[PDB]
């Protein structure tokens, strides 16, 4: 459960990657019975490394979103509750777009929120295409966890990316009316999981320009679900989803 | 000051020579005597490059004439510029190699070659620092196929730090005027790789093609053909005569144009060409004439650049320039048609200006693009070769003389792995 | 510092490893 | 004393300090022929017939630049014994500037050096001037600056290079002949400003109206800053900026000597009339992504030490009154660890006016030297650029051919990197 | 202090600045060179040569308006960093002003303003002059307050817009980019003055008597109207009346920013002299019918709050005697919820004369700006013409192309007959 902050991911060392394995007999039930078929077997499952698909020019916007999406989905979403990189908020993004650059080479399993990096990364070659990053307060019984999805705006109608542990948060395609009603997908998606909802993240549009410094504004504005009515979800997202316009 | 010893190998490079000088000694306004007459001291104070001095204020121009074919001198010698040339320079045979490649490298050649390099050794010892050496010649013929090929490798022994410049004009399959030209073509290309480090590969039917759409002219009559590839000979080093805001060397476009030693195969081109009397009064105008000097028309080479991606690609220019809107425009035509280009050689273009434009316009600009739509040019010789190698016929006056049988399938796969090395970039990334 | 090796070998040791840890994830809350 | 001598390399260096130099017989009334019909001793080891010798050496290792100076105007200012000059251009080439032909003209330069730095009882620096376009530029200087750091340790040496642009290029392999040069520039010099070429024609075409500027207006508003750097050691005020002053008052740490010239005011003749310049105008306008003088956007970083310099009719009542709106109530944020501001490098002497009608003449001027961290995507371009050229071993048999070893590329984008990661490292205090 | 800049857009928006300012330097002394040969920094920030460079922001997308202005006389005057210009005119079209062409220039606009709005102490407001006959002056200018309103919250903005005529037409989409900004101007504007075209004719034919009156014979008289309306901020008398304690003696609620201007007396010269042109017949001619500055008729409504503002040769005496006969011994009913009646904004500067030979000169002059509920009948005469245009769906797919979406109109007729049901709503308190 808590993600490391170690470095060196291919090749690793001999400290972050020894409490992989004992990390797992407090909540993985064998724990060390795995160890000697997955440490223990010299032979294992060749899982290759898929390229980026490079686009052809005859190819538009939401033709090259699901084949971002076919990247990252064949990308083994990981689950074991330790982080593999350098990932952090108050970031700049070439010390952020070049650890992407180390993405497409050491394309080792990753967690929900490189994945909205990495859908940052895999969509700087759209320049109709304006993106946004949305994070989500869930709560569970006590506690609270953080899923944050990357929303994109194409011809005007609304979508967003992203991974989880299931796919009703997964990719989302662009043919939404309102920005509000997308969200709402994502509301629906927390129902089923057994999910309440205590805030809503929005942030300022990412700029079109990988070589660049600049912290990504993920703060733009707060919705706070449990005590703001309900009109003002549709309405005050409403004016954002215009203000994104706004700035520009 | 950097020095260039010009070699008119040939013929036709000796009918482009003399075509050639005829633009130097009006750009540097040397007399048809030898003297000066110029105006301006700033064509005076750097003319040897391409000249010497004698006893008094008279020029003779660093330049060798080699030709099997006789008379052919005598065109030159007797012509409007024969009192210019140093006598002693004149170097000609007595056969004349009768569009034969092994006759004129083995048999001819060898006994004329060492004649030659007394005096490129004679030219090589009155220069301060030593530039490289220019040879202009025909490709497929028998006199500058078959010595010129020979004169390089013998030059290339005993200068490696040179730089070797080649304008080879090739044979083009629709104005075909001898039969074996696609067999002294691709017996020369194997001995043009390994020696040279630039040549231009012009073609003689976009000469034919340019003076018909473009210059629209009525008749060709070779002094326009034999001209306007001595208008982008003089533009190679227009930046080693006169002072420019950015000017470029020989040794500055080799190091910025060929990614890898065996891609030294330039088409160049020549912008502005107006009509004889129409577009240079009315229609055209001087700035931004890039978009004239990318066109598929106003190309040396008969090649489809549209058909191949660019390398690298250097335009030199000359006139009085604002030197945002030389690079303005080029970012322009760089982004216009960006699928036309390598992607990992990024902002390939090179620019380079002048400050003195040719006698009779105010811009020009020369441009040297180092495609790889060059392999469409020998893929139709290496098609014509390989048609006839397999009959085997022409043979007998190529095995008649001291060259096997197994140099033609020799040379052949040294150009077909030219055209897979030009091939191997065209499509990967 | 030899790669292909180590970056393989352990690489391929945590795709055995998420396979069931996918699984795991899924099987905690089938209610 | 306080003598400074100017070094210039390549095709870049001369044809800057062939209008540098002219802007300084302004600044002292010197005659083209170096007699002056107080104090020019930081830049005029005058002798005792009249004449004023400029301590400018002038490098190329080809003879078609120096010549135009050779021969042209100011031909009887310089010292002939002085403009060192090759034969062989070298050009787009690090190794050849830096192995095969620049090991050849270092003994004439490094000795020519050693003949001015014996005229100077205070020696400030000294003021290169190259591009990083190959050639000499990059390949000789890194030969120069490295021989100088040998027998001068304890001397500032500045550096006014011409970084090359994203877009706007020239040299194919100016890419290659730029991350050769910051494995020397990091270690040997100090203060080395980076200035663009393309961000003046975003400057020289708005700010500035002129359509379609040449080189010769793009080195006349080069020549300015160094006049505006300079300024404290020449003439009066309330100053105290000399060129060791100002040195650790803006770097924080040995590595982050990258700042970023600013110009102000830059306004035509014809928008000279309508618009008062005053103080908090000319701050103001400082400090725009639109008149920076490289091609980056300072309101995506954040500042570290500005050093704002001025000179002319100002009073530091308005000058420190105008800085705190720029200080606290603007969004262009500063670093936290460091909240005293900026220096203020207030000169009494008014900028002139060169004679070929650029831009009119004011009473008030700022080179502000910002040393933000928003250079890191300068070179974020570099270090993208050069990656993808090398990654198909493209150009490089024209280096390994030379003298320099192929693993030279491999050392130097691996520091230039950490360079970059160490840039964007000293951004942040809180967790 | 008091500085109070003007915006303007559209060919409406420029063709009266070519003529507002026209007037203002006639009323203080300033030259068409900017070179006065007191206080008139209310619309004037000068410049240390003599010079004076006016406070005014003229924009326009298309080229051929502003050069008239640009090439012509007054073309010194201007700054030419302000006449800022785009290159596709917008023809009419709300979404190519609001979405598609002036995305492109409301930076460079808004950047203009800052370069501006910092050289003021003392900010009264912004002063916009647009039509609302489709292009710029809705399209662009919708995308402009809402603009300033993010930057500029707590300021006041007035607005002198065209509104489209009855029966007089020029456009035919005027019905349509009408109802597309009331959205804009409902929320951020503030006392938005909405002066008629056809109703200034109606003024040059029996008040003014002349025929055949251009559109220069029409903006002088919209030009005096901000010149009176703005005398209380550069002038003396007994004013109070700045816009901030004077707007709110305008509107009783924020929904109800809709005043009418009224000029008087607009007497010829043929006329000036048979006629005592004294504070009796001055104050009763601004409540003709046939001397309003809308096609619309007071006498029908019921006036709110009306706001006299004088100018020249008056005494407060008689002020407040002829108003207790318009007050009391009329038939022009005011509301009952506010008994106080009206402001009075006696100024000591008289009119002047613009020398083109419109109006002769007088000595006394109002500006009377009533927010009377008559601008509902203003508003039906176009929720029925948008409505029957709307209907047919016609000229929809010159919108909905172009970046707008389709229930936008949907949306403006339901928020602008929802204004005017909130209009008609305070017209009445006793049952
Ligand atoms: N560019 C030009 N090429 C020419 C011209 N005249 C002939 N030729 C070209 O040159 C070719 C023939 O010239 P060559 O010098 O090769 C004949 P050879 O080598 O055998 O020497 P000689 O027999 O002494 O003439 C011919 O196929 C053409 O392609 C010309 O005027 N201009
Ligand atoms: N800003 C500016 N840059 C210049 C100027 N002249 C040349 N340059 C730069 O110089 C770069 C090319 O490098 P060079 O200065 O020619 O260096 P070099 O190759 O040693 O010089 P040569 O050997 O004589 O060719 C180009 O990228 C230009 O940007 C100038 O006048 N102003
Ligand atoms: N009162 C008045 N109205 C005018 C005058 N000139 C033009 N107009 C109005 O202004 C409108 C013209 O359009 P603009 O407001 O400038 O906006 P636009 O559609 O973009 O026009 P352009 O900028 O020229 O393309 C017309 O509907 C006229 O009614 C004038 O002199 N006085």
């Amino acid at each position: 459960v808590p993600f490391f902050v170690n470095r060196g991911g291919l090749p690793v060392d001999e400290a972050t990657w020894e409490r992989m394995w004992k990390h797992v007999a407090k909540i993985h039930p064998d724990g060390e019975k795995v160890a000697q078929r997955i440490r223990g077997a010299t032979d294992l499952p060749k899982i290759p490394i898929p390229s980026v698909p490079t686009f052809q020019p005859s190819t538009p916007v939401p033709e090259r979103l699901e084949a971002v999406q076919r990247y990252i989905r064949e990308l083994q979403y990981n689950h074991t509750g330790t982080q593999f990189f350098e990932i952090k908020k108050s970031r700049p993004l070439t010390g952020l777009m070049d650890l992407a650059k180390e993405m497409t080479k050491e394309a080792l399993p990753i967690k929900c929120l490189e994945a909205v990096i990495l859908g940052i990364y895999l969509t700087n070659s759209m320049p109709t295409l304006e993106r946004f990053p949305i994070s989500f307060k869930t709560y569970f019984s006590g506690n609270y966890f953080r899923h944050i999805v990357l929303g994109v705006n194409f011809a005007g109608r609304y979508g967003a990316l992203g991974m989880s542990r299931r796919e009703d948060l997964m990719y989302k395609p662009p043919a939404f009316r309102t920005l509000s009603e997308l969200v709402l997908d994502f509301e629906a998606a927390y129902g089923r999981c057994w999910h309440v909802l205590k805030k809503v993240k929005l942030g300022q549009s990412v700029s079109h320009d990988p070589h660049s410094v600049e912290q990504i504004e993920w703060k733009h504005s707060v919705l706070d679900v449990e005590r703001l009515g309900r009109d003002d979800f549709r309405k005050e997202l409403e004016r954002h989803a215009r203000d994104m316009r706004l700035k520009i | 000051m950097r020095e260039i010893v010009h070699i008119q190998a040939g013929q036709c490079g000796n009918q482009i020579g003399a075509k050639f000088w005829e633009v130097i000694s009006d750009e540097h306004g040397i007399d048809p005597s030898g003297n000066y007459v110029g105006d301006s001291d700033l064509q005076l104070e750097r003319i040897s490059v391409y000249y010497n001095e004698a006893s008094s204020h008279k020029y003779v121009p660093r330049a060798i004439l080699v030709d099997l074919e006789p008379g052919t001198m005598d065109s030159v010698r007797s012509g409007a510029f024969g009192h210019l040339f140093r006598p002693d320079n004149f170097i000609f045979g007595q056969s004349g190699a009768g569009n034969n490649w092994a006759k004129g490298h083995y048999t001819e050649g060898a006994e004329l070659v060492d004649s030659v390099l007394d005096v490129v050794r004679k030219e090589c010892e009155n220069c301060d620092c030593l530039q490289g050496f220019q040879l202009t010649h025909s490709l497929g013929g028998g006199t500058g196929s078959g010595m010129g090929t020979l004169l390089i490798s013998k030059v290339r022994e005993e200068y490696p730090d040179r730089i070797m410049n080649t304008f080879s004009v090739v044979p083009s399959p629709k104005v075909s005027d001898t039969v074996v030209e696609p067999y002294n073509a691709t017996l020369s290309i194997h001995q043009l790789v390994e020696n040279t480090d630039e040549t231009y590969c012009i073609d003689n039917e976009a000469l034919y093609d340019i003076c018909f759409r473009t210059l629209k002219l009525a008749t060709p009559t070779y002094g326009d053909l034999n001209h306007l590839v001595s208008a982008t000979m003089s533009g190679v080093t227009t930046s080693l005569r006169f002072p420019g805001q950015l000017n470029a060397d020989l040794r500055k476009l080799a190091v910025n144009m060929v990614p890898f030693p065996r891609l030294h195969f330039f088409m160049p081109g020549f912008a502005p060409l107006t009509a004889r009397g129409s577009q240079q009064y009315r229609a055209l105008t001087v700035p931004e004439l890039t978009q004239q000097m990318f066109d598929a028309k106003n190309m040396m080479a008969a090649c489809d650049p549209r058909h191949g991606r660019y390398l690298t690609v250097a335009t030199v220019f000359r006139g009085r320039m604002s030197m945002k809107e030389v690079d303005e425009q080029m970012l322009a035509i760089q982004s216009k048609n960006s699928s036309y280009f390598v992607e990992w050689i990024p902002n390939n273009v090179k620019v380079a200006v002048c400050d003195i434009p040719p006698r009779g316009l105010k811009m020009s600009s020369t441009f040297i693009g180092n495609s790889t739509a060059i392999q469409e040019l020998f893929k139709r010789i290496s098609e014509q070769f390989t048609a006839m190698f397999r009959r085997k016929a022409f043979l007998h006056w190529y095995t008649g003389e001291g060259m096997d049988e197994m140099e033609f399938t020799e040379a052949e796969s040294n150009m077909n792995d030219l055209v897979s090395e030009y091939q191997q970039y065209q499509d990967a990334t | 510092s030899a790669q292909q090796e180590l970056k393989q070998r352990q690489r391929a040791e945590i795709y055995a490893l998420n396979r069931v840890m996918t699984e795991l994830e899924q099987q905690q809350f089938d209610e | 004393m306080r003598e400074c001598i100017s070094i210039h390399v390549g095709q870049a260096g001369v044809q800057i300090g062939n209008a540098c130099w002219e802007l300084y017989c302004l600044e002292h009334g010197i005659q083209p022929d170096g007699q002056m019909p107080d104090s020019f001793n930081t830049f005029f080891s005058e002798t005792g017939a009249g004449k004023h010798v400029p301590r400018a050496v002038f490098v190329d290792l080809e003879p078609t630049v120096i010549d135009e100076v050779r021969t042209g105007t100011y031909r009887q200012l310089f010292h002939p014994e002085q403009l060192i000059t090759g034969k062989e251009d070298a050009a787009n080439n690090y190794a050849r500037g830096h192995y095969t032909i620049g090991k050849e003209i270092i003994d004439l330069v490094l000795d020519r050096i050693r003949k001015l730095a014996d005229q100077c009882t205070g020696l400030q620096g000294f003021l290169v001037f190259h591009s990083f376009g190959g050639g000499t530029g990059s390949g000789f200087t890194s030969l120069l600056m490295e021989r100088l750091s040998v027998d001068y340790g304890k001397k500032s040496k500045l550096e006014f290079s011409i970084y090359p642009a994203p877009q706007v290029s020239t040299a194919v392999v100016e890419p290659y002949n730029s991350i050769l040069t910051t494995h020397t520039t990091l270690e040997h010099s100090d203060c080395a400003f980076m200035v663009d070429n393309e961000a003046i024609y975003d400057i020289c075409r708005r700010n500035l109206d002129i359509e379609r500027p040449t080189y010769t207006n793009l080195n006349r508003l080069i020549g300015q800053i160094v006049s505006s750097i300079t300024a404290s050691l020449r003439f009066d005020g309330a100053l105290n900026v000399d060129l060791t002053e100002f040195q650790t008052n803006l770097v924080p740490y040995p590595r982050i000597h990258f700042p970023l010239a600013t110009y102000a005011p830059v306004i035509s003749a014809e928008k000279a009339y309508h618009e008062q310049l005053s103080v908090a105008e000319i701050t103001n306008a400082c400090f725009e992504p639109a008149n920076q003088m490289v091609k980056c956007d300072p309101r995506h970083g954040k500042y570290m030490a500005c050093c704002l310099l001025y000179r002319g009719d100002v009073v530091p009542k308005d000058v420190n009154a105008a800085i705190a709106t720029i200080k606290t109530k603007r969004t262009i944020q500063f670093v936290d660890w460091c909240p005293t501001g900026f220096k203020v490098g207030i000169n009494y002497q008014p900028p002139t006016v060169v004679p070929g009608g650029d831009l009119a003449k004011v009473q008030r001027a700022v080179c502000m030297l910002s040393n933000t961290t928003a250079i890191a995507e300068a070179w974020a371009r570099l270090d993208h650029k050069f990656d993808l050229m090398y990654a198909k071993r493209a150009f490089v048999h024209w280096y390994v051919g030379e003298g320099m070893e192929e693993g030279e590329f491999s050392e130097a984008r691996e520091d230039m990197a950490a360079l970059e990661k160490d840039y964007e490292e000293v951004g942040v205090d809180s967790v």
